[PDB]
RNA sequence: GAUCUGGUUGAUUCUGCCAGUAGUCAUAUGCUUGUUUCAAGGACUUAGCCAUGCAUGCCUCAGAAUCACUGCAGCAGGAAUCUGCGCAUGGCUCAUUAAAUCAGACGUAAUCUGCCGCAAAAAUCUUGCGGCAAAAUUGGAUAACUUGGCGAAACGCCAAGCUAAUACAUGAACCAACCGGGUGUCUCCGAGACGCCCAGCGAAUGAAUGACAGUAAAACCAAUGCCGCAGUAACACCCAGCAGUGUUGACUCAAUUCAUUCGCGAAAGCCGGCUUCCGGCGUCUUUUGACGAACAACUGCCCUAUCAGCUGGUGAUGGCCGUGUAGUGGACUGCCAUGGCGUUGACGGGAGCGGGGGAUUAGGGUUCGAUUCCGGAGAGGGAGCCUGAGAAAUAGCUACCACUUCUACGGAGGGCAGCAGGCGCGCAAAUUGCCCAAUGUCAAAACAAAACGAUGAGGCAGCGAAAAGAAAUAGAGUUUUUCAAUGGGGGAUAUUUAAACCCAUCCAAUAUCGAGUAACAAUUGGAGGACAAGUCUGGUGCCAGCACCCGCGGUAAUUCCAGCUCCAAAAGCGUAUAUUAAUGCUGUUGCUGUUAAAGGGUUCGUAGUUGAACUGUGGGCUCCCUUGCAGCCCGUGAAAGAAAAAACACGGGAGUGGGUCGCAUGUCAUGCAUGCCGUCCGUGAUUUUUUACUGUGACUAAAGAAGCGUGACUAAAGCAGUCAUGACUUGAAUUAGAAAGCAUGGGAUAACAAAGGAGCUUUUUAAAGGUUGGAGAUUAUGGAGCUG
RNA sequence: GGAAGUCGGCAAAAUAGAUGCGUAAGUUCGCAAGAAGCAUUGGCUCUGAGGGCAA
């Protein structure tokens, strides 16, 4: 995905994009998702950035995803 | 609650009711096969464009298709095995053209009457409706019995009519 | 009763979570210990699959480890010093994971003469134990002056017993300035 | 918790009408799966006949008069499944329960001498107590001396008489294997190559006697020989070759004809 | 079967609706019903209220009988009670419910787990005798029962006296092993002996192990090994190889050592067979498969903006140390930061249990799914809880609210959305029946023998024109009368069935009833048009009435009320209300917008949708084109080398280190042992490309749909059966199922990201500086890289 | 008991400080508003936050 928000402490906000077929009318979509990525000190990524998550054991309400590999602009 | 036996439909009813020329049309299969209502020539309806439904899908494949190799030779043996095609038809393009009357010819009523056993094809009626006739050796009172070509040799009267060495009015009349 | 599941929180969105199901054995919770300092006294708990939890009341004495001579020994406890969560914890002395207590340093003097013949054939190996080896001032001085830091490394509400480690190097640096 | 079965949720290998009851007798945890099992009461009375119902099939179980991997079994739930040895001294009847070309199980008769054998596959390794290696088999036995060269995947033969390894085949390119799992289930082939990908699944591609290449995932084969000429057990009559269906279709036209 | 017809005008050509037409396991109602097979059945309204009866218990050879119980001659059967297991399943219903539930696909390395399978087990000073011995001859209570009873009763109670255990409690030395840690007194020159404390499974805390995988070759010192540095797994004797080697994609996991600290019988059990040992059961603790439970969430899921902002005192989004839980977690306490969601529709409001699937059908679609299988939830409403492996259980307990039953007035009870039944409500839905014979569940349990477990789950009949299949009401002749034939029905040596019933067989096998008006008598709607069929004969006279629409009826009615005749479907046929097609009248395929309904008064403009060209003809062989063979450094240049995965290093890498009988070593040997060029595997340093589309493959409950085979007499069905002390090595084949997720081949059309073009050498020599026996220290000589 | 008294709630009774939450119709958009209404408050022993001046 890549980071729409860096806010929080620690944490991140990420989106992923995809297109949704709808079969009736034979054309697509545009939708997205949001997730909240946990993001070690040994990264430093920035808004726009591309990133590759991997999924963990829940660390709070809402985060169950670890950042793994950061790839610059 | 919790039976699973199956059952489905096998006639339906034409859309205009009231058509002129199709009255008359099937006036005269009533009459010619001796039928009891309008609901066994619609039976016969449904048979044929089930039949023809198969065959159209087929014939839209390649010929190397697999599933029109099996299919098409499975319909085929069929109509060849009921008498609706004779054998010097082999293309899957034939059995487009079966017809009503071809479907009618095969009726154990009307098999009968043509074989010599029944003076008409009313007469064939009650004799199968009364246990008289046997398809190879076993009792049948199904008009609309549908026989094999390789059983048309086996039909005759049953051992335990009067008609062949049964009668185990006259019973009726010596007392 | 108590409960742990999600039901009752609030959605990201803000919006309300409308419920249709009845509260499960399944997700209860039950309420806490308040271990503190005095005489021992215990109340098992009959916990799922038909296990036991020890709750622990009130507890005096532990098991300790001096980690750089890899040994153990069971002292008494002597006063609660430092809570990082709350100063109530300290001021009504209540034993929870991690906090910072002061316990009986001389079965360690004790010990340190028996392995080392030192007074704050076996002549021979203390000889050998002696070599490469010294001994940190901060921790020297804690033990004439009775009192040594240590630090809970238990769970006395699930367990039931108050063990620890004595505090060196940094983390010991650590505490005594926010002590003082 | 769940305690019933109704008939339509029992596998459809068990080959039980819809019409004739509601319920199927529900398999009791045991050595094998409960999605992967046939059990003796099925075995007793729909397979070999000598039982017309339930009530027969009580009679002969509960005399323990069967006996499965050279042992008793009085239950009629019990869990019996792939490479079992079921015999019944009463009567002389020695099967295997194995897999044949169409997926379904079928019983090979086995002659004496190899009865006494069974292959087990390797699922785990771990140490127990004191240091002791154990291995935990397909079939949920425990092995607590296993050779040194075992490894997951592989085949051990075991002998139920004395109750001790014999062999062992490794798992590697140029076995034979069958499949256990699948739609390719009950087909016996050769490994060419598998594949591995970390975290996923491992994918093995296979190649039957005629030529013919498949795959499956690693977890659903089960090594059986060294090669595809020598095998260590027999198998069903098919000898796991899938034929065309167009080609099966005819021959059995053409044989019912010669029948009359 | 990819179809249309009537109604606007004096006529015509359109737009457009209304009416007609066919289906519905879609309901109701009306008129009619002879035979037979197969079936739904108080969901809709009231998750409204309930009289009565029944729906969950279990004993073998194998836990405990002194019934003051029964037979006969102590044996056998055994009422009642204690103990062990189960009652958390099955059955019913659909009220609640919108990233909640569910579908496909994943995870638990974040956890608990009785019954079942395969396994494991060396701790713990007891008993008898008076120091000696060893088959451990352990202890105290409680029911049923007896006595006295209380109470109107109550699936309500009190006291005393007796007695079992596989209930409860206690407790086993020697036989009997291996290995380690800490320590006192003697013999030797640091070694040895002896004495002492502790050393079991599981649990807690602390300290270690849980591998390595790259630059060479020397000296000096102390301590050791072997002969001075040649062999050389390790280890001061018993053991000269008794682990130098767990697993995974990955682990703080498995397991082991050291220190300190806290549930575990050989049931102190029960039966047999052999003549003392042999078998079958039963049970405590540890461990991991299986059957489960609980949590998490990748993509998808109705209408509404006359609902635009939502959340965050008092948890909203995140962080730190904790608490609680079986376990992760704002689940929760304290402190800190200011976040999180929204026109790609948040928040609010409305109607709904979710799928598998049903109806309709050229294709695309529209619509239904309370209801048999899977998942969820509930037991009048609402909370709380004990027991238990598992419940927030309701034919379990506690309280309140609303209803309600008995009473001697003191008190005591209740929960049919289980099966039958009532009352109400409504347009709307059966018998207070028989049985455990089949299918299953429980359990101390095979069947039999004195000797039959329960089961309204389930099955079988009754009622039942919801719906589906087959099929009578005659036939053949002669001039209006003659022949045969058969069922409906009545019966039967009988058959079926748990017993009955229905179906099937028969009306002599010596021996067995029956059609002529074959009264054994077919109906429901119509006859101007749409739409098949009367310009008939009476009655009525804009009345009565018909008419889905157009329209008839005012004295000669093709339409009303009747009689004749005729038409359509037929054991069926009308009517009402929904819904699908008809409908290209919701239009993606595929509508219309000058005048029929409909382009905004004109511009600017943000999300959004859409967006120009280009990096590319391979060539030669037997002028372009066709075909076929075989080779190209497959533009040009330049001959192993440049030219367009590479280079390292691991023996704990490869079923000894992959391919291309006796001679030695060892003998204190179970050494019984040993030898006669490119690929594997794991690690480190360097390599710079996805998505979408398309082709294969893998993984994907049945029932339902499509389909192969099969003369259940045919068919709707079903999966069986066919042929000769048994064979068929019997059969039960295949297919499709949205989207999302997995692996891999292809690169034409496209998408994402980046950039905005002045932030833009290679190689060869020379010089200068800055493994030594092993283990522990010291130093130096060189690699390799650093500059000049 | 609570306006039944009286021409008439005259007179008397009643509300009440401060702090947190919350607050309708109407409107000249300023208000209405202290609208209405709910809750806390003592004593003692502690803890946290809010500064200046020199090296
Ligand atoms: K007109
Ligand atoms: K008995
Ligand atoms: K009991
Ligand atoms: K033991
Ligand atoms: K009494
Ligand atoms: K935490
Ligand atoms: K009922
Ligand atoms: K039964
Ligand atoms: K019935
Ligand atoms: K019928
Ligand atoms: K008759
Ligand atoms: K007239
Ligand atoms: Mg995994
Ligand atoms: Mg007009
Ligand atoms: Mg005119
Ligand atoms: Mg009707
Ligand atoms: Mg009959
Ligand atoms: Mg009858
Ligand atoms: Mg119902
Ligand atoms: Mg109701
Ligand atoms: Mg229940
Ligand atoms: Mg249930
Ligand atoms: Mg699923
Ligand atoms: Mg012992
Ligand atoms: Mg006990
Ligand atoms: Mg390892
Ligand atoms: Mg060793
Ligand atoms: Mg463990
Ligand atoms: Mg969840
Ligand atoms: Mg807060
Ligand atoms: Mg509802
Ligand atoms: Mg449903
Ligand atoms: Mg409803
Ligand atoms: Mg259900
Ligand atoms: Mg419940
Ligand atoms: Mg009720
Ligand atoms: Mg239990
Ligand atoms: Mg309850
Ligand atoms: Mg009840
Ligand atoms: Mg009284
Ligand atoms: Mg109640
Ligand atoms: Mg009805
Ligand atoms: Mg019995
Ligand atoms: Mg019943
Ligand atoms: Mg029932
Ligand atoms: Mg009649
Ligand atoms: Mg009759
Ligand atoms: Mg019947
Ligand atoms: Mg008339
Ligand atoms: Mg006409
Ligand atoms: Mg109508
Ligand atoms: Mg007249
Ligand atoms: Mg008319
Ligand atoms: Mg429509
Ligand atoms: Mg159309
Ligand atoms: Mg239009
Ligand atoms: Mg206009
Ligand atoms: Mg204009
Ligand atoms: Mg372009
Ligand atoms: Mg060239
Ligand atoms: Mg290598
Ligand atoms: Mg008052
Ligand atoms: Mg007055
Ligand atoms: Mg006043
Ligand atoms: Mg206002
Ligand atoms: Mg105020
Ligand atoms: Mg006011
Ligand atoms: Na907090």
């Amino acid at each position: 995905g890549v980071v729409h928000s860096t806010k929080m402490h620690r944490t991140i906000i990420i989106r992923r994009n995809y297109l949704h077929f709808i079969k009736k009318y034979q054309r697509y979509q545009k939708r997205h998702k949001s997730l909240a990525v946990h993001c070690s000190p040994a990264f430093d990524p920035k808004q726009g950035d591309e990133v590759v998550i991997g999924q963990c054991r829940p660390l709070s309400k809402t985060i169950r995803y670890n950042v793994l590999e950061v790839v610059s602009k | 609650m919790r039976n699973y036996n199956n059952f489905n439909r096998v006639w339906k009813a034409p859309r205009r009711p009231f058509e002129k020329e199709r009255l008359d049309r099937e006036m005269k299969l009533c009459g010619q096969y001796g039928l009891r209502c309008k609901r066994e020539i619609w039976r016969v309806n449904m048979t044929l464009s089930k039949m023809r439904r198969t065959a159209r899908l087929l014939l839209t494949l390649p010929e190397n298709h697999p599933r029109r190799l099996l299919e098409g030779s499975a319909i085929m043996r069929r109509c060849h095995e009921y008498g609706f095609l004779d054998e010097e038809k082999d293309k899957l393009d034939y059995v487009l053209s079966l017809t009503v009357p071809d479907i009618l010819e095969r009726r154990l009523q009307t098999i009968v009457f043509k074989a010599g056993l029944a003076k008409s094809v009313h007469h064939a009626r009650v004799l199968i409706q009364q246990r008289h006739i046997a398809v190879a050796k076993q009792i049948v009172t199904i008009p609309s019995f549908i026989v094999r070509v390789s059983s048309e040799r086996h039909i005759a009267f049953a051992d335990a009519s009067p008609f062949g060495n049964g009668r185990t009015r006259a019973k009726a009349a010596k007392r | 009763g108590i409960v742990r599941s999600r039901l009752h929180k609030r959605k990201i969105t803000g919006g309300k979570t409308k419920i249709h199901r009845k509260r499960m054995k399944a997700e209860l919770g039950r309420l806490p210990a308040n271990t503190r300092l005095g005489a021992r006294r215990v109340s098992p708990v009959r916990a799922r699959g038909g296990n036991f939890k020890i709750r622990a009341l009130r507890l005096d004495t532990g098991n300790f480890a001096w980690a750089s001579e890899a040994i153990a020994h069971r002292v008494r406890l002597l006063d609660v010093v430092y809570n990082a969560t709350s100063n109530e914890l300290v001021r009504t002395k209540t034993l929870v994971k991690n906090c910072i207590v002061a316990v009986d340093a001389a079965p360690f003097k004790r010990w340190y003469a028996k392995h080392y013949g030192i007074d704050l054939k076996l002549q021979r190996e203390w000889t050998r134990r002696r070599r490469n080896h010294r001994v940190e001032k901060a921790i020297a001085d804690q033990l004439r002056e009775g009192r040594v830091l240590a630090r809970i490394t238990s769970r006395p509400g699930q367990s039931g017993r108050a063990d620890g480690i004595l505090l060196e190097g940094a983390e010991l640096q650590f505490y005594l300035k926010r002590l003082e | 918790a769940k305690k019933h079965l109704k008939r339509l949720y029992a596998p459809k290998d068990w080959m039980l009408s819809k019409l004739t009851g509601v319920f199927a007798p529900r398999p009791r945890p045991g050595p094998h799966k409960l999605r992967e099992c046939l059990p003796l009461l099925v075995i007793i009375r729909n397979r070999l006949k000598y039982a017309l119902n339930a009530r027969e099939g009580e009679m002969i179980l509960r005399q323990g008069l069967v006996h499965v991997d050279n042992h008793p079994r009085r239950d009629g739930k019990y869990p019996a499944g792939f490479m079992d040895v079921v015999e019944i001294p009463k009567t002389g009847d020695r099967f295997r329960l194995m897999y044949d070309v169409k997926g379904r199980f079928a019983l090979v008769n086995l002659s004496e001498a190899e009865a006494q054998i069974k292959l087990m596959k390797v699922v785990n390794l771990y140490t127990a107590t004191g240091r002791v290696p154990v291995a935990v088999t397909h079939d949920g036995h425990r092995i607590r001396y296993p050779d040194p060269h075992t490894s997951i995947g592989d085949t051990i033969v075991y002998n139920v008489k004395e109750k001790k390894c014999v062999d062992l085949i490794k798992n590697r390119q140029g076995k034979a294997v069958i499949v256990t799992g699948g739609a390719n289930r009950g087909r016996i082939g050769e490994i060419v190559k598998v594949e591995c990908h970390p975290g996923a699944f491992n994918i093995a591609h296979l190649k039957d006697a005629s030529g013919a290449e498949f795959a499956t995932r690693a977890a659903n084969i089960f090594v059986i020989g060294k090669d595809l000429n020598n095998l260590q057990v027999t198998v069903p009559k098919q000898q796991g070759l899938r034929m065309n269906v167009i080609q099966e279709r005819e021959e059995r036209l053409i044989a019912a004809e010669a029948r009359k």
